[PDB]
């Protein structure tokens, strides 16, 4: 809303991009450019990834990750409110040691959700490619994390929510930013 | 959110 | 609607059975029950399934078929206008030597349909429900038409529209009823 | 609606009424009424009062194939529609005893359908309604005496013929006068 | 449809009841009604239960569940086509030894389902109860199968698809009907 | 809608933020961002956050907290119409001494609410979930106006309705700020 | 559904089905019946059997009014739920002839409603359901032997007994066991 | 529901009718009907109209009204549930000395609802009627009850809900119906 | 909804017709056929035509409107809550000196109702059709009220309700049904 | 609409505030900030805000009434077309001797309108609540007009429509403007 | 649309579009362009175009008030069609400044609104649009110089003029005749 | 977000394809690859896809338009390229078509409909066949597979890891990250 | 409705 | 309802 | 319809 | 239900 | 349908 | 489905 | 609209 | 609204 | 809303 | 995403 | 309708 | 598009 350049448009200029919604196409897209921008400005400098976001589209959400592990500066992740399914597997995507959430916020990791219709065929294909998904994120998030790609199939086999002294526990931060 | 980020 | 007992009710004293709509819970029950009702009336004498149906639930269609092998008689089934998915599947159920088709009449064989929503873990269940009712499906197939488990597969892909005549090279029916 | 009911008053006469849509229900009801017929007296004439916009295809071959295989002629007469699948059961009719009232109006035309999905769903679909037209104009030139390249024709677009032009066509036998 | 004495009031003069849609308040108290109607009749012949249900409420199965156990006649569950959820609990709920199954019904385990909306504390109270319902019907299960609790709870955590042959080696049903 | 820059961005440029809607996920990152640029712009100088709200989405609204006592500069809530649920809970967060509300201003008190459908499992998941939030939301309300934990849960178990005198009793604000 | 319908059948033996929601077309129902089997034998039990979630309060109390008014004594049997109003009806039956069968869920709270307008009207709303919940509240005390400032506690929400329980709490006063 | 006749045409054999429901005009038919039917079978014994009604039309109440007063038979009126606004107007209606109400029965007193929409005009034709149906109920219930019209203008201007007492000290009934 | 035959049944044995409902073509049809049959039955007896109703139709109105008066028997009108519009109009049809009201009844009369769409001449001849059909209401209806056209006009020119005894004042009835003790 | 600056923000450098629309928490957000703005360019000059609301928000209109009493200029109103429910309460609440209504502009003054639903205390506890709003609104209102606050509690009953003249009358204005 | 915006250029010379029906924001704008123009120049004529079906009262009333109170001439001109409150306020114009094109349409009639609830409540709103009707009509009067007797005969059903019959009636001085 | 973010990026030869291919995007992105050939004939673009698919023929505007202008377009999935997508992946310059490592590629045969006579049907199951026949015979060339191994591997959805894309021949290399 | 309808 | 109504 | 058919 | 209802 | 069905 | 049910 | 209005 | 507001 | 906020 | 595409 | 229909 | 549109 206000005008402070917009809001957003200020915090650029300090290299933070903001992920404060659902994660689909038009916003991968636009966080993508966001960090293209940034490293073109400067290839040495932190960028800072602020997160409150329930999640979305996984491929949506691969199409940022791949886009953080390819550019050169480190990006900094910032839980604040929420972090939840492909949020938080981008809060855990940033830069070793630079992984945060604010005291109060709440981290949650699940297995992903579909849908498919239609001849028993279609239905094992669709089967097949989630389950691979599934796997994909897993195989990620342990080496992320340090834990078990065991452990994560475990635990997010049921929506699992976390404090976020319980998520640098299991990995997915690194400190509480505290006050 | 300074210090450390930024 | 007509009367004369109403119409169906006649014919049902001469041990016919129509089942002219789609196959769900409520038609099977009433063909079941009707299959039945005339193995108590006379163990011996034959039942005639006439047959205009697009198909429906295979578990509805179960329920018919496994009656229909359960009881004494011998059931007749006879496709007139149509014999589509697990209505096809009836026809084929008739009693060896007895199963007829009208000459203008149209078989349909094709792969179950169905449908899964949720957590990839909810997915994976519902394909391997829906595969395995396929393979009951073309194992029971195979065994009444003489071909095998690999041709059927094959066949049932995709909708596999047949003639009267068809459906009688196939297996699925032994004999084309001619005027 | 009025009083046994009219239509089944009409069955003891051997009249059968399809004087709506043809759907699955339709076609049970009348293949059964013809069966009846058949079985309580094999040899009289039984006669089919048809007024119908038409409708399924594989529930108006039901009847068709009902109709061909019982022993009684059923005689067809057309009361103000006999269109589509309604107009092919009029001239299934038994030859020499297809009718239709003279304001009557016959209406034939190609099968009508739908197909939504792969390109090989849709090739399978359309591959089917061919064939089911190739079928029904195959059954109609034998009935009419018509040649199959002028069905295909005369079908290609919605046709709509008067009693006597129906007559004319072969359609049926004879309009029915006062 | 036929006639028819409709077919269903027909086989009820058999001791014959048709569980044969999902188990809603209506069905149940006809159940329960047919039920309590064939022992008033006759306190000692056996009454035939047939099943083709996808379940439905829980309370309603109770009130069928409750007076089958509290009749003096022997009630013998069939299930033709599918026994799911509270369907398959009250398959297993005939008398020991006259359960049975036909050779292509699908018999269906899989835990209570349900909803709660409001404050913390509402929710809590519905959690409890949804809790303490499936608490219910898993010890019942238990020892009407054979099967411990603990096997029931793990094995009923996600949709479990039995054939009938699975079903008799879980205790639910004594016999597969064989032709 | 008035320009003067438009009528919320002047008043920013004093520091002012304005949180005057329910409490979703835009307005808390808009907000988030708003106070993130007053400290970068200066660490010491006050802050001051107008409340009328019914409230909203209680993560929303731990991320406008959690910002709030990060941050070095003083948050003042002023109280303006009505502050409920998290808008509450916002308004009590505000720096201690700097807590106000308006004199015809209300204030309301209650539990969270939610939703769950499924399998019985996913419900008592769901529940625990809503359990520990408001657990989390009364044990910070509790440090913030002084009462108990058990009269927070006893105070909050329907909805109650202060007046801005009786927030104050209760703790929830500092003053009631008078007409000159 | 099976056929003299099932129901009729039972009501014969002076067994009342309240099987479903109650509204005011329930409740004439259930009244009706009442009074025809008091009207039928005035000394003989009736027995209402209950799988109900609630309904309508007036309903209810329409329900209960003529249970109290007519000569035999009506048993109450809670098979699946007795709910709300279905909980207080089960209450109601007869001392020493109100049952649940062993698995059958009984729960207790306090009434529902709703209220829009001015502040005059909804101040009105307000005093009529204060007062139906005490009048219900009052009921279940002399019904079950415990306080009103218990039931009072125990309604505050949604409360789930088992049968057990209820026999416990008053609400009846026998499990029926098999 | 239940046949014994239904229960309710089994009742009008002794003179009793069921106001049960919401008056309109289809319902106001049929207990008019069924007054005159009572009167032409026997015109000096009781009719009993038992009400539970939530009201409804005016014009319809006051069809039912008329032929109450028109009548020789003395009609008794009983609440049972509710009566409210046209319905506690009908129960005031009966016989003095034989209008009756259950204990715990709901009476409730009002003005009258409508609206108009288009020209100042037709709402001034449309106010005006409202206004003097209100005066024709209002003079009926001070005849009926004893209390003057100021009185019932005032305790009828907003939702007005009595109990059977209550009702009973107003002058709308003459006993509460005590067990 | 009872049995005693229904009771309108019943009550058609009594030569009394119900209308109470608006009016519309299966109504009509329905009213039409019990006054042929009662005529049938005995062309010198009495009907009785109760009346609620909200009216509806002009022509439905009009079909029962006729038929009333090709019949030899005289047919009553009772006005029993409500007579509005066309339910008026056939109460004033009823046999002069057999017209009633109960005293709560309330009696409504007004103009035609109707619409229209399209080109403008579309629009004139439906104004043109519904004028006619005024004039045909009012000129019947000053006739049996004994009121003048004029009169008639502008009394109905907006919704006019009145009691039983203005109904009785108009010539709209002849006599208040008072109760009997 | 038009330019011209759109013509409010011109007529805002004139320290002019339009209240033209319901009143709701947007519209109160806007007005307060005006006022805000207003004051800190200049805490001693008149500032004049223009009615043509028909109402809305009641916490939402107190947001308004609080801002105005709290800041030191003087706010004159000025009722154009029409002040009605929290629309005329903040016309009334204008600085004393500076509140002005056109000749033909409408005030209507009522009680507070609202809904609850749920369970029986949560009712008590919403009529409670707006029970006080009313008794806030009333008080204010007697001590801005001289009125008591029994005759406001009266004539606030129903919708109570003013001229502007018998606004003055009343003490809802000082003065009707005249041209 | 075009620019060059063609009706902020217009404004520049003093002309006023009332180019729409009559609510709250038209009125709010046009009110704020009349005080705007006021205050530039308090002598220079102000012109009023109107093409309008009119719309709300108490909105057209904030226009009237405006054009009354403002020492500058308003002249109106009606462009197309001027309907029910559009009418009041061509007739509003300053005298002899009055003017309609040759085709334009002039339409007056009476108010039109809505009432529902209680008897009490329909009372109240008839009144209150009675009043209006007769505020109306008293206005008129003194605008054309007709009577408030004719003004109301004049206006009970929709009365349709020309420009000229316009001119005769006193709505309007001119018609403005092309060069 | 400013700092315009697209607009900064197409300064740099950057187009993003990053929504549903329809007629207006396909417009859109056409503009900019025939701008920045005015601008430079000779220097590479890079066009960026994050996308489903969509329209076949859109997807075909703006592979004609690559093949046609002089400088090499790059190739770079990010995300997912399935369908129409796909096939603009492996439109790319040939050594210049890339996917960041976690990216997903899906092929399938064109999805399509159509209702009404048989005639109607049987054009629209042709135009659909020839459309799958185009798409495949130039995935044969683009990716050095027979035309008989793509119409079997494109019959369902078939979806491939980078690593599968560049066995596959749809691209040449995963960026892997330095 | 007798006397005298009927 | 008797005694006394019926 | 006879004569002829009935 | 019996024994005991009825 | 007979012969033979039935 | 008799033998045995019934 | 000038001449006159301006 | 001048004179006096403003 | 100064003094004192700010 | 340089280098090499920029 | 007689006479004379019928 | 040039050669040859421009």
């Amino acid at each position: 809303i206000p005008t402070v350049y917009d809001i957003y448009s200020r915090l650029l200029k300090d290299r933070i991009i903001m992920l404060g919604s659902q994660i689909d196409d038009n916003v991968a897209n636009s966080i993508v450019s966001q960090l293209l921008f940034l490293q073109a400005q400067d290839s040495e400098k932190d960028i800072y990834l602020y997160i409150n976001s329930p999640g979305g589209s996984v491929t949506a959400g691969f199409a940022i990750y791949d886009t953080i592990q390819h550019i050169k500066p480190d990006v900094q992740t910032i839980c604040i409110g929420m972090a939840a399914s492909m949020g938080s597997f981008l809060l855990a995507a940033g830069a070793k040691g630079k992984r945060f959430a604010l005291p109060n916020a709440e981290v949650m990791i699940h297995q992903p959700l579909g849908g498919a219709q239609g001849q028993a065929t279609e239905i094992e294909i669709a089967a097949n490619h989630i389950l691979k998904t599934r796997e994909k994120l897993n195989r990620i998030l342990s080496e992320r994390t340090g834990q078990s790609i065991e452990k994560i199939q475990k635990d997010t086999d049921r929506d699992n929510f976390l404090t976020a002294e319980e998520a640098k526990e299991y990995g997915l931060i690194d400190e509480v930013m505290v006050p | 959110f300074s210090p450390x980020a930024p």
